[PDB]
């Protein structure tokens, strides 16, 4: 609660090149064997991505910022990150947004909510019988302004061994109040901790919050058999929107299969 | 070799079959 | 606006026309009906778990109940058929579920039938300076309902109080719920009761043998907030059936338009509702409602053309819709359009008068 992770270690802002990734649908809109331009932010092409890693001391967990959106590409097999944290102070002063994902519904609230020094979605006390279930992020929270649910759902929280066959890659964009987030997750077969090729990742919800945010904070998935625990090996990155021009060249089933960089 | 504000695309009067019977 | 031959003229400006073709006006379906649609008003909020509550709390501890992320339908405030007494203030109760707001509230409470009229805005009086007090903007509704069944007691019902004194006079939508002992002359009250010294609590005198003005009314204030944030919660939308091969307009939920709706092979995913073709133009659109895409034709028109030959030798004249099929409608169909008043023949002649698409008129026994 109070005390920080002992085994806690900021790595070096290190990084590697993002080829085709960051492309997302800008709007609702249906088109089809078209070649569409359109100026909104997005992430240019061949940038670069703040890496961050997470293992027992190298594991990375620190406040960034938010001040044109960002991004993540979890590179992961148990969901290391279960939760994000967006808001201007990130603790009870001003209104904070919170997100969890319990792997079965995705809770989302903004209250003044008494975060940790340290906060986290992790576990302890797993000396037998762990079965990957949980067993205090935030002390306390109350003045709260939003709340919302996301449909019934499961999510594969277990850890599995070998080569990384998920990806998860999110946007996270506060379009005039509205929080709109994408997603997109697809198979992969890891080669450098990013593989490589084209996808666009789809709407996930809309939410009217009408919040200021500056920064955000990963909530990362701990583990032991607040300030002695562990967690796993896993890693994921981070980009930043831009406000650059694309080309989006839809399939004729309405599906982006290319982008250019103007 | 290879819309509904007003606009509108007339036909010709001599179709491509007759060009050709010239 | 006679015959078309006089339509050829007012548009030249002579009284006699040449031989020839001629344009004159311009043929547009005109809309029929109209269409509304909107996704499904289902998931409304209980209403009916305060204005039929099964108990109601105090009056000096009334209980609020808050009102948002879901469909508010408005119409029980008088459908219910379970009241005495209904008013309301600023808005009608036919359009607040028109309206959309940011929160909304129900304030339970039973209070005295005289203490009815106390619920009002910029009233005063026992309950509405020291209980609950209304604001000037009060732009809700209030509901009494006689609860002298259900909320009577012989002798008193000891569980329905209310505040008599108080220091201070409260703020709109203020509770308070404290035991402070209020103080009316000069002497210190100790707090303890005594000379010039009350309590500020008291219970009613709700019994079966109550008059009008003295039994229990369940009262219900519905208290609505118009914030500069985002709405919330929102009544139900007017909507209506599809039609279909029929000029009509177009309300939806984030399209509108007129035009004409068929069905099609196209496809909007999940997070999509309508298309656009090159010239960001709509085309295709998904109900929101039934799972179903619809393409929207647009509603035909073309140019209006007479086929006439000079006035020195007849007055008989056609008439040709360029680009439309025969419709309104001694008729033949063309490539070009519907042309009337004209007979087509097998044979073939030097063309006088052309049309399009090769064929061509004249004026022959």
């Amino acid at each position: 609660q109070c005390v920080n992770l002992r085994t806690r270690t900021q790595l070096p802002p290190a990084y590697t090149n993002s080829f085709t990734r960051g492309v997302y649908y800008p709007d609702k809109v249906f088109r089809s064997s078209v070649l569409h331009s359109t100026q909104d932010l997005f992430l240019p092409f061949f940038s670069n991505v703040t890496w961050f890693h997470a293992i027992h001391k190298r594991f990375d967990n620190p406040v960034l910022p938010f001040n044109d959106g960002v991004y993540f590409a979890s590179t992961e097999k148990s969901n290391i990150i279960r939760g994000w944290i967006f808001g201007t102070t990130l603790d009870s002063k001003t209104q904070s947004l919170l997100i969890v994902n319990n792997a079965t519904n995705v809770v989302i609230k903004v209250c003044e909510f008494q975060f940790c020094n340290d906060p986290f979605l992790g576990v302890y006390y797993h000396k037998n019988n762990k079965s990957w279930m949980e067993s205090g992020v935030y002390s306390s929270a109350n003045n709260c302004t939003f709340e919302y649910v996301s449909q019934p759902f499961l999510m594969d929280l277990e850890g599995k061994q070998g080569n990384f066959k998920n990806l998860r890659e999110f946007v996270f964009k506060n379009i005039d109040g509205y929080f709109k987030i994408y997603s997109k997750h697809t198979p992969i077969n890891l080669v450098r901790d990013l593989p490589q090729g084209f996808s666009a990742l789809e709407p996930l919800v809309d939410l009217p919050i009408g919040i200021n945010i500056t920064r955000f904070q990963t909530l990362l998935a701990l583990h032991r058999s607040s300030s002695g625990w562990t967690a796993g090996a896993a890693a994921y990155y981070v980009g930043y929107l831009q406000p650059r021009t694309f080309l989006l060249k839809y399939n004729e089933n309405g599906t982006i299969t290319d982008a250019v960089d103007c | 070799v290879t819309k509904f504000n007003g606009l509108t695309v007339l036909p010709p009067l001599l179709t491509d079959e007759m060009i050709a019977q010239y | 606006a006679l015959d078309p031959l006089s339509e050829t003229k007012c548009t030249l400006k002579s009284f006699t026309v040449e031989k020839g073709i001629y344009q004159t006006s311009n043929f547009r379906v005109q809309p029929t009906e109209s269409i509304v649609r909107f996704p499904n008003i289902t998931n409304l909020c209980p209403f009916g778990e305060v204005f039929n509550a099964t108990r109601f709390a105090s009056v000096y501890a009334w209980n609020r109940k808050r009102i948002s992320n879901c469909v508010a339908d408005y119409s029980v405030l008088y459908n219910s058929a379970s009241f005495s007494t209904f008013k309301c203030y600023g808005v009608s109760p036919t359009k607040l579920n028109d309206l959309c707001f940011t929160n909304v509230y129900a304030d339970s409470f039973v209070i005295r039938g005289d203490e009815v009229r106390q619920i009002a805005p910029g009233q005063t009086g026992k309950i509405a300076d020291y209980n609950y007090k209304l604001p000037d903007d009060f732009t809700g509704c209030v509901i009494a309902w006689n609860s002298n069944n259900l909320d009577s007691k012989v002798g008193g019902n000891y569980n329905y109080r209310y505040r008599l004194f108080r220091k201070s006079n409260l703020k709109p939508f203020e509770r308070d719920i404290s035991t402070e002992i209020y103080q009316a002359g000069s002497k210190p009250c100790n707090g303890v009761e005594g000379f010039n010294c009350y309590f500020p609590l008291q219970s009613y005198g709700f019994q079966p043998t109550n008059g009008v003005g003295y039994q229990p009314y369940r009262v219900v204030v519905l208290s609505f907030e118009l914030l500069h944030a985002p709405a919330t919660v929102c009544g139900p939308k007017k909507s209506t059936n599809l039609v279909k091969n029929k000029c009509v307009n177009f309300n939806f939920n984030g399209l509108t338009g007129t035009g004409v709706l068929t069905e099609s092979n196209k496809k909007f995913l999940p997070f999509q509702q309508f298309g656009r073709d090159i010239a960001d133009t709509t085309d295709a659109v998904r109900d929101p409602q039934t799972l179903e895409i619809l393409d929207i034709t647009p509603c035909s028109f073309g140019g209006v053309s007479v086929i006439t030959p000079g006035t020195n030798t007849s007055n008989q004249v056609a008439v040709l819709y360029q680009g439309v099929n025969c419709t309104e409608v001694n008729v033949f169909q063309t490539r070009a359009g519907c042309l009337i008043g004209a007979e087509h023949v097998n044979n073939s002649y030097e063309c006088d008068i052309p049309i399009g698409a090769g064929i061509c008129a004249s004026y022959q026994t």
